[PDB]
């Protein structure tokens, strides 16, 4: 089953299973193999398996992690995924004192925002966007992966899980408790991203929910009914939230030029139904001159 | 707004169109399994509707359950003592793909009054997403009516029940529903509903929307109609009592209407 494939090194453990990289004897590929294990007298495969293998079996985009194989046995799967280099968060900390060059960074951003239109054209949310769960390779290119917190959403969308997306990247809807989210806080998350790439620090590194919605407010200025309607009304608004000025983004983001800066707010407001689709971002002016730029590796 | 996703509804939309077609079941595969028959398929069906509201599980699920059941027997021949095992192993998946919090193994083994061991369960659990090769995010009946809802003005809420009800009638009797499809069934549902509550028929918009005009919906909405007529004489019951209840408005009760336009 696996006699083909042998294993090189581990490369670490996503929301489930755990990551090797292999090589197949046969034709030489490398791959990462994902092996989770079956709870075969007690729970069975895992509903993030379920829920990632069919998932990621309709998407198929050069923006989104290739599964090239599922290889069943009794006691275990392994998913056969195409390899990338490292993480974005890898990255990113290996760039911590040079910096990431500025074509690179539009070219990720216009990639990440390729592969979320595409989820998104195709009904499923994303829910677990952070650098470490976006892949990039030696020739440029920067790719979505673990879906295993994703979700296939109807039209119009339901109540689906509120314990979603890791703290610092999620949405001021999931964090105010709101019934209803739907593809605006995968956009919040890229935001973020967005900005870590161009900082290399975390834009809202939260220790706690409260302390969370305090990091977005003292940054993009305390929402009211005027910037976002219904905000005052939402399940876990408190009245009491100090009230701060919206900062600059020359002091938020200072190497940002004014594009970047206009991309950025449009994919951080507040109001989920104004924040930016994915599509809509893919045409701002910010992406006319991007290039597909090699990483320095 | 966000939560009817503007930016993707026609994309999505065309997409599980061309999807709907892939995970559409065998139409004639009752008469090639030797040992089970639409009867039994129809009893199966109406335990599982049972099971939702005994766990109050989704609609969706129920849906997407039998959308695996249809297509694992499409492929396996399965003997009618282990029927209720791929539809208990259905459910589970369906289950752990559509809900927040799916129940237990342990209780899709209670629910089959031990017929079946744990390991069984488990086991069909792994054959089934073997044959369906895990391609289980199958458009249902209901994604496709909940979009179609959103082109009403105002919203009503018993056109609303009234559509669901009738689209779950059709996952019990593989003859005539096989043959179509799930966009299909919902508009016929959808323009069934609407007619009988308000009066107005399948809209413009709609029309615009999915290329089925009342023409090309005429076959179905003539079975959907005999079916909500037969509904009260039908041996299977469950759905008929579900949706008697004030949670879906009681449409159960309303009286079908008894005749159309055509
Ligand atoms: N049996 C196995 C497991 C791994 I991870 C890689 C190769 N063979
Ligand atoms: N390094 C990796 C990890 C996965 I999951 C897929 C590809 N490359
Ligand atoms: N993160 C923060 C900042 C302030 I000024 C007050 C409270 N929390």
């Amino acid at each position: 089953s696996m006699e083909n494939f042998q294993k090189v090194e581990k490369i670490g453990e996503g929301t489930y299973g755990v990551v090797y990289k292999a090589r197949n004897k046969l034709t030489g590929e490398v791959v990462a193999l994902k092996k989770i294990r079956l709870d075969t007298e007690t729970e069975g495969v895992p509903s993030t398996a379920i829920r990632e293998i069919s998932l990621l079996k309709e998407l198929n985009h050069p923006n989104i992690v290739k599964l090239l194989d599922v290889i069943h046995t009794e006691n275990k799967l392994y998913l056969v995924f195409e390899f990338l280099h490292q993480d974005l968060k890898k990255f990113m900390d290996a760039s911590a004192l040079t910096g990431i060059p500025l074509p690179l960074i539009k070219s990720y951003l216009f990639q990440l925002l390729q592969g979320l239109a595409f989820c998104h054209s195709h009904r499923v949310l994303h829910r677990d966007l952070k650098p470490q769960n976006l892949l990039i390779n030696t020739e440029g290119a920067i790719k979505l992966a673990d879906f295993g917190l994703a979700r296939a959403f109807g039209v119009p969308v339901r109540t689906y899980t509120h314990e979603v997306v890791t703290l610092w990247y999620r949405a001021p809807e999931i964090l105010l408790g709101c019934k209803y989210y739907s593809t605006a806080v995968d956009i919040w998350s890229l935001g973020c991203i967005f900005a870590e790439m161009v900082t290399r620090r975390a834009l809202f590194p939260g220790d706690s929910e409260i302390d969370q919605l305090f990091r977005i407010f003292r940054t993009l200025g305390t929402p009211d009914e005027v910037v976002w309607p219904g905000v005052t009304s939402m399940p876990d608004y408190k009245p009491s939230f100090p009230k701060w000025a919206r900062q600059d983004f020359s002091k938020v983001v200072p190497p940002l030029d004014e594009d970047g800066r206009s991309l950025l707010s449009q994919m951080l407001h507040y109001d989920p139904n104004k924040r930016i689709s994915a599509k809509a971002a893919l045409a701002h002016p910010f992406f006319q001159d991007v290039t597909k730029p090699v990483p320095h590796l | 707004g966000v939560n009817e996703v503007p930016d993707y509804h026609e994309d999505i939309h065309t997409y599980l169109r061309e999807m709907e077609v892939k995970c559409k079941p065998k139409v004639g595969y009752m008469k090639k399994q030797p040992d089970i028959t639409n009867s039994m398929r129809a009893i199966l069906v109406d335990w599982l509707v049972e099971v939702g509201e005994e766990y109050k599980l989704q609609n969706e699920t129920l849906h997407l359950a039998v959308n695996y059941i249809d297509r694992f027997l499409s492929s396996m021949s399965v003997l009618r003592g282990k029927l209720q095992l791929v539809g208990t192993a259905a459910m589970l998946l369906a289950s752990k793909f559509e809900e927040i919090y799916p129940p237990e193994v342990a209780e899709f083994v209670y629910i089959t009054d031990d017929t079946y061991t744990k390991k069984q369960v488990l086991r069909m659990e792994h054959l089934v997403l073997k044959v369906l090769a895990f391609d289980l995010a199958a458009p249902t009946i209901n994604q496709f009516l909940t979009q179609y809802f959103l082109h009403q003005q105002p919203a009503n809420c018993k056109v609303e029940s009234l559509a669901m009800f009738l689209g779950e009638l059709s996952l019990i009797d593989a003859d005539p529903y096989l043959k179509y499809l799930p966009s299909v069934i919902a508009a016929a549902a959808f323009h069934l509903a609407l007619y009988t509550v308000t009066g107005q028929s399948w809209p413009e918009s709609l029309v615009q929307k999915t290329g089925y005009t009342l023409e090309t919906l005429k076959p179905c909405l003539l079975d959907l109609h005999q079916t909500y007529l037969r509904a009260p004489q039908h041996a299977q019951q469950s759905i008929r009592e579900k949706y008697k209840n004030s949670k879906y408005h009681g449409v159960s009760l309303l009286n079908p209407p008894e005749t159309l336009n055509v």
